[PDB]
RNA sequence: CGAGACUCUGGCAUGCUAACUAGUUACGCGACCCCCGAGCGGUCGGCGUCCCCCAACUUCUUAGAGGGACAAGUGGCGUUC
RNA sequence: CAGACACCAUGGUGCACCUGACUCCU
């Protein structure tokens, strides 16, 4: 029986995490279950706002880093173990790949 | 004013013109495609100021 | 509507635009027909968007200065409707057509640039231009308003409706004829 | 699949190994020696392999000593 | 022979008019693929003021439509369009019966047929796909279809032969037959790459025109080489007359028309005025296209204006 | 329809005087001498926007799906005069605007319902769409 | 994600073990000539692979040395047993890896080897191995207390707007001497840069590559065959 | 089920969607006609263009449209927009290309771009200063 | 070498790809139902709420590929560059 | 080319340093 599994994935790296999703969508009809599609979560900035002047005479020189996040969540209509079986393997690195018996 | 062509648009282009007399013409969106299709051009605006100055050189070598 | 369109609570027509150099630097009917002064929140994007902006619609923009009332057109498009009312109710005439009579007779016509002559001041009898014309029109009718009302019990919109009726025919009591005369005196004076 | 190494001892490559790490043909191994002339001892190269009758022996075959190096057989 | 007067001007376009369609039930509409990302249906009034109205909006691309073909009735607007797809409309309405996504580069060329089901097209992507009305690609004509851009796939009248006449930037033309997608012939021995190829309308005769722009004549039924009608000029569109062999090139200074039985010029439309830049000067015939019977040469130009000449002696 | 559909400011002033004509609107035990909130200079001119307060409140719970008593206290509060600092927006008194709906769920005006707090009552969606046509009927604003 | 730290702080967290662990095993694996670590997150075992250009220390004998290599890793740094299997990682090029030779070049100058000689050395064997550019700057006080600068640059060296960052391999090495420090200051612009294969962001945006057109001639008359 | 064009009206930060679906119903500005929520100072703004064209354009349609987003004045832009570009789209692909056209005739000559999009929207503020180009104030010697 | 080129961002993509951590419109639209108004009243239209689906779509929204800006165009000017 | 032209003082210090080789043995 079918048990509708969410894919959750998320990178910072957005084309390693599009060549992933990729994997994740195409196995997913390569060997039968829900193929529904990336559910474009949005980005999150991660900005932090520091000092470019160590010991700070002179001029107020400020320096923000950000760091990009990416989440999308794939929900699989599709039997539980095999759902899990077919995507989680063959991905080592680069993207987490969250499957989730939740959903249900 | 501003963004007026340097040497690497005329460079370019002019190797463009001389091989591809035949196969460029005056359309823009025909350029583009060409540049996209004779030339490896590493950004759409780049090839956006070759292929246009290759309209703005078959322009002037049509006469 | 689309036949004329009128002001929000007055007429674009009937207004009588008699000066020499501002013409199609003072519309309100021609072109700029206009209820709701308001093109599109600039007025700075061209040296051209002065002449696109009517007179009645760069009031509303040359009176939000002073920084407390800066970033306020919601209050200054509702005391410059309550200024063509103050208007009306002392003139009856059409308070477009007094403000574009209040553009007129404060609009200089020489005015003077700085000069130097042996180390004396004299100064170059010179035009303005019709452009500044109403921008010297506007800025000293926009002077008047804000100051009066100050200390005053008369809100902004008493004052700049006084401003443009003394203007709209010189009376020398809004601000606007009264500065316009000092501009004059140079060009006529030094050298 | 290589079997990259800092240092190689006397049966080094290039024929040395042809028959030593294990049975089945490679393709082309550098390494820094020039290997008919001074018979010299020394390692700084590389051992590359096809990897389908290799893995084997050199897993066994590795951390030891022909002469005294190290073979690391460290299979990437 | 006969001759053409100004019949008239068609107005209301943005862009070139890059190719204009009637359909067979109505002469009295012209589909007119602009420079808009947007064809505007055209129910001729055939007026003075105008020649037509605009009659529908296809709304939406991502790009422009090069080609464009109606219906055989006129009902449905297949624009192939330069963002990858060739969309088919509702052409009454609005409402992509089908999108096709699958060329993956601008969509030069659209056909649709006298069976009113076979779908071909070319592209940019260097393939010829037979479409289907749902958007099956029932094949897609490679190894050996035109090497270079696929410039225009074009019918014969598929109650004769189930024949794509398909020129190319390769300057070829790849003649194919239908639902075996072997060839034909190939058309070999054309100067200038293709920009366009007609056929005569019953798939009897071949003319392939190009860069050179020398309507070189084949026997259609054969492959097999009549003569080269001589042009000169970059033909833009060819369009043998359903009435009549006539022939007509849509070139850069002028409109080349001739009669086709036998080879005589019969007039020379003209498109150019005093505009001295002078490298910005002369506009061009991008597309002509005759009425659906033949009686109206419909010339849509790179000016917005498909000028018309009902053929007047 | 809505209440949205009809004037607004003549909305908080009508079923204002519905909780008037309520005879109770149930109001807190302090207002005559209160701060009432820390956005304010001064004490209320009365007692009557306590009406008003709560025929702006039924209003705002005719249209969500319930709310209660973080949500009332954002509503009627603004810029926090902070003297010769710059002034900020804050929210005033949780008790009063409390006040207001435990009056309105004891007049069965809004209830407490779903999406964490106070909706409409369907007598309240009757006397609110009852007052709305008195609200529009009169003038449209 | 509940209940664990933030999606955020975990994207935060990652590059945490990556600082600590490559500024501890600078200290320690630079007599392997230290390259770099690969933390490889696998199923049921942390692949650890260590890049050097003397991989013939990091087992000492009989893998002696990584069950105390690992142990600092594995122990410390939250892993259980079996998942840190450490890996060699003997870089085929060296002369590409300006870390390693910045480290090599400092067993040259703090090693010992004449100023300009080694410079000579290094500086060509990083270009025998391949430089579309390659610098090297050795910073700071020499012969007193009067601070110098060596500037030894071979190659071409770019620097406008964002390809200075893709194109080039830097490695600055603070040198302890027995009158101040020093930095050995050493970038190596990458030959693979439009290729390799190919290298980052499409090749050089000052250049264009045209293919030849061979097409559009003929001398042929019009005829065809049926195919 | 009724035809229905969507479309949007844009400023800095303001997207309203109008629904222009066919039948009889209002110009439903998230359900409610234009007397309500008072900013009423620009309120000949998005009156004008339903006077230009009539109303029987936007009465031989129901427009409920859903709002968001800026604040009081770039709503009223955003809503003049989108109810100018409903009509447009109404006609063009259902109607009539003149009709649409007739429409965009009339809306242009006064011309507040009521049916193209407006990249206005707030510049990026950098460092180094209170404003997006104003600096702090210096002091020198 | 810098600068340009280049990156990223603001824009332009009812094209295109995706959505039940987004939604939207869409129904039957009911339901809390208000007659407020039309409609006698149903229904309609109604802010929300929800029936909401195995509706639909990505429009809003998100994020993905793309395309769009190149005097490119035109028409003057300029070594006519 | 071709309209109008005033006075305005002072002031100071260290490091620019004189040769070649390439058995890293890969």
């Amino acid at each position: 029986a079918i048990h509708r599994i969410r894919i959750t994935l998320t990178s910072r790296n957005v084309k390693s995490l599009e060549k992933v999703c990729a994997d994740l969508i195409r196995g997913a009809k390569e060997k039968n279950l829900k193929v529904k599609g990336p559910v474009r979560m949005p980005t999150k900035t991660l900005r932090i706002t520091t000092r470019k002047t160590p010991c700070g005479e002179g001029s107020k020189t400020w320096d923000r880093f950000q760091m990009r996040i990416h989440k999308r969540l794939i929900d699989l209509h599709s039997p539980s173990e095999i759902v899990k079986q077919i995507t989680s393997i063959s991905i080592e690195p680069g993207v987490e790949v969250e499957v989730t018996i939740a959903d249900a | 004013m501003g963004r007026v062509r340097t040497k690497t648009v005329k460079k370019a282009a002019r190797v463009i013109i001389e091989k591809y007399y035949t196969r460029l013409g005056n359309d823009f969106h025909t350029n583009k495609r060409v540049c996209e299709e004779i030339a490896i051009i590493p950004s759409k605006k780049l090839r956006n100021k070759i292929a246009g100055y290759v309209t703005h050189l078959m322009k002037r070598i049509q006469r | 509507t689309p036949d004329i369109k009128l002001f929000g609570k007055w007429s674009t027509d009937d207004v009588q635009i008699n000066d020499i150099s501002l013409q199609d630097y003072i519309a309100v009917k021609e072109k700029y027909a206009k209820y709701l002064p308001h093109s599109a929140g600039r007025y700075a994007a061209k040296r051209f968007r002065k002449a696109q902006c009517p007179i009645v619609e760069r009031l509303t923009n040359s009176m939000m200065m002073h920084g407390r009332n800066n970033g306020k057109k919601l209050m200054t498009v509702r005391i410059v409707k309550h200024a063509f009312e103050i208007i009306h109710l002392l003139t009856g005439e059409n308070p477009l057509q007094v403000l574009v009579n209040a553009i007129i007779n404060s609009g200089p016509r020489e005015d003077s640039t700085r000069i130097g002559r042996a180390g004396t001041v004299r100064r170059q009898a010179v035009d303005v231009s019709p452009l500044r014309r109403v921008n010297q029109a506007i800025w000293l009718l926009c002077t008047g308003a804000r100051e009066a009302a100050f200390r005053n019990i008369k809100t902004i919109a008493e004052c700049l409706a006084d401003e443009l009726i003394n203007a709209a025919k010189g009376s020398s009591n809004s601000y606007a004829i009264k500065k316009k005369d000092e501009l004059e005196r140079v060009a006529k004076s030094n050298r | 699949y290589t079997a990259f190494l800092g240092n190689l001892p006397y049966d080094v490559t290039e024929e040395s190994i042809k028959e030593f790490f294990r049975g089945l043909n490679i393709s082309a191994v550098r390494l820094p020696r020039e290997p008919s002339n001074p018979e010299r001892l020394k390692g700084f190269g590389y051992a590359e392999f096809e990897d389908l009758d290799s893995l084997l022996s050199a897993l066994s075959l590795n951390e030891e000593s022909l002469g005294n190096r190290r073979i690391r057989v460290d299979v990437a | 022979t006969e001759q053409m007067t100004l019949r008239g001007t068609l107005k209301g376009h943005n862009g070139w008019v890059t190719q204009i369609a009637t359909t067979p039930q109505f002469p009295d509409m012209i589909l007119s693929a602009s420079r808009d990302k947007t064809i505007i249906m055209w129910k001729l009034t055939r007026d003075e003021t105008n020649y037509g109205i605009p009659q529908r909006a296809l709304r939406g691309h991502s790009h422009f439509v090069s080609d464009v073909v109606i219906s055989s009735d006129g009902q449905f607007a297949l624009s192939g369009s330069w963002d990858g797809t060739l969309r088919l409309w509702d052409l009454t309405t609005g409402t992509t019966t089908r999108r096709f996504v699958g060329h993956t580069k601008d969509v030069l060329s659209v056909a649709f047929s006298s069976d009113n089901r076979q779908i071909v097209s070319g592209s940019r992507d260097k393939t010829i796909k037979l479409w289907n009305t749902l958007g099956v690609c029932k094949y897609t004509v490679q190894d050996e279809s035109h090497s270079e851009w696929v410039s225009c796939v074009r019918f014969s009248p598929n109650s004769s032969n189930p024949i794509i006449v398909s020129c190319g930037w390769d300057k070829l033309v790849k003649v194919w037959n239908l639902a075996n997608c072997k060839l034909k012939t190939n058309h070999i021995g054309h100067t200038g790459y293709l920009n366009t190829v007609t056929v005569s309308p019953d798939g009897s005769l071949c003319a392939s025109g190009g860069k050179d722009g020398q309507a070189m004549l084949w026997d259609l039924n054969e492959g097999k080489h009549l003569y080269t009608l001589d042009g000169g000029d970059i033909i833009n569109a060819l369009c043998f007359s359903p009435n009549r062999y006539w022939l007509c090139a849509a070139t850069g200074p002028s409109i080349k028309i001739w009669d086709l039985e036998g080879k005589i010029i019969v007039d020379e439309l003209k498109q150019e005025v005093i505009s001295t830049s002078s490298k910005a000067e002369p506009p061009q015939c991008t597309s002509l296209a005759w009425s659906a019977d033949g009686q109206t040469l419909f010339a849509g130009y790179t000016d917005n204006l498909v000028r018309v000449w009902q053929v007047t002696i | 329809v809505t209440v949205k559909d009809v004037n607004q400011q003549e909305f908080v002033r009508a079923l204002a005087a519905f909780l008037k004509k309520s005879g109770k609107l149930k109001v807190p035990e302090w207002v005559d001498t209160v701060k009432l909130a820390k956005h304010k200079e001064l004490a209320p001119y009365d007692e009557n926007w306590f009406y008003t307060r709560a025929a702006s409140t039924a209003r705002h719970l005719y249209l969500r799906g319930g709310a209660g008593v973080g949500s009332m206290t954002k509503i009627y509060g603004g810029r926090q005069r902070n003297g010769v600092m710059p002034s900020h927006f804050s929210r005033g008194s949780k008790s009063v605007a409390r006040r207001v709906l435990q009056a309105l769920e004891g007049l069965k005006m809004v209830e407490k319902d779903q999406d964490w707090g106070r909706k409409l009552t369907p007598q309240g969606q009757r006397d609110l769409d009852r007052i709305a046509g008195q609200v529009a009927a009169a003038k449209k604003k | 994600m509940a209940v664990q730290i933030s999606k955020k702080r975990k994207f935060v967290a990652d590059g945490i073990f990556k600082a600590e662990l490559n500024e501890f095993l600078t200290r320690e694996l630079a007599e392997d000539g230290y390259s770099g670590v690969e933390v490889r997150v696998t199923p049921t075992r942390t692949e650890i692979i260590i890049l050097a250009t003397r991989t013939q220390n990091v087992l000492g004998e009989k893998g002696r040395r990584i069950r105390e290599l690992t142990a600092v890793v594995q122990k410390r740094f939250g892993f259980p047993e079996g998942s840190v299997e450490l890996y060699a990682e003997k870089v085929a090029t060296r002369g590409l890896c300006a870390i390693a030779q910045a480290e090599s070049l400092r067993y040259k100058l703090l090693g010992g080897l004449a100023v300009r000689r080694a410079c000579y050395g290094v500086l060509r064997f990083i270009m025998e191995s391949g430089a579309k550019g390659c610098e090297v700057v050795v910073s700071g006080k020499l012969r007193g207390q009067r601070a110098k600068s060596m500037k030894f640059v071979d190659g071409l060296m770019i620097h406008s707007g964002d390809p200075v960052n893709y194109y080039v391999d830097t490695a600055v090495r603070h040198v302890l001497l027995r009158q101040g420090v020093l930095g050995i200051k050493v970038k190596i612009m990458l030959p693979w840069d439009p290729s390799g294969k190919i290298g980052p962001k499409k090749p050089l945006p000052d250049h264009v590559s045209i293919v030849e057109p061979k097409d559009e001639i003929l001398p042929t008359t019009p005829i065809s065959e049926q195919k | 089920p009724l035809q229905s064009v969507q479309v949007f009206g844009r400023k800095k930060t303001a997207t309203a969607v109008a629904h222009c679906k066919r039948g009889n119903g209002l110009i439903k500005v998230n359900g409610r006609p234009l007397e309500m929520i008072e900013p009423r100072t620009l309120q000949y703004k998005l009156l004008e263009p339903v006077l230009l064209l009539g109303k029987e354009r936007f009465a031989g349609v129901d427009i409920r449209v859903r709002v968001k987003g800026g604040g009081h004045v770039a709503q009223i832009y955003a809503i003049r927009q989108s109810i100018s570009k409903a009509l447009v789209a109404y006609y063009q692909k259902y109607v009539d290309e003149a009709s649409k056209k007739e429409i965009k005739d009339i809306l242009i000559q006064y011309d507040r771009t009521l049916l193209v999009a407006d990249p206005r929207r707030c510049e990026s503020k950098k460092f180094g200063g209170p404003g997006a180009r104003a600096r702090y104030q210096k002091s020198y010697r």
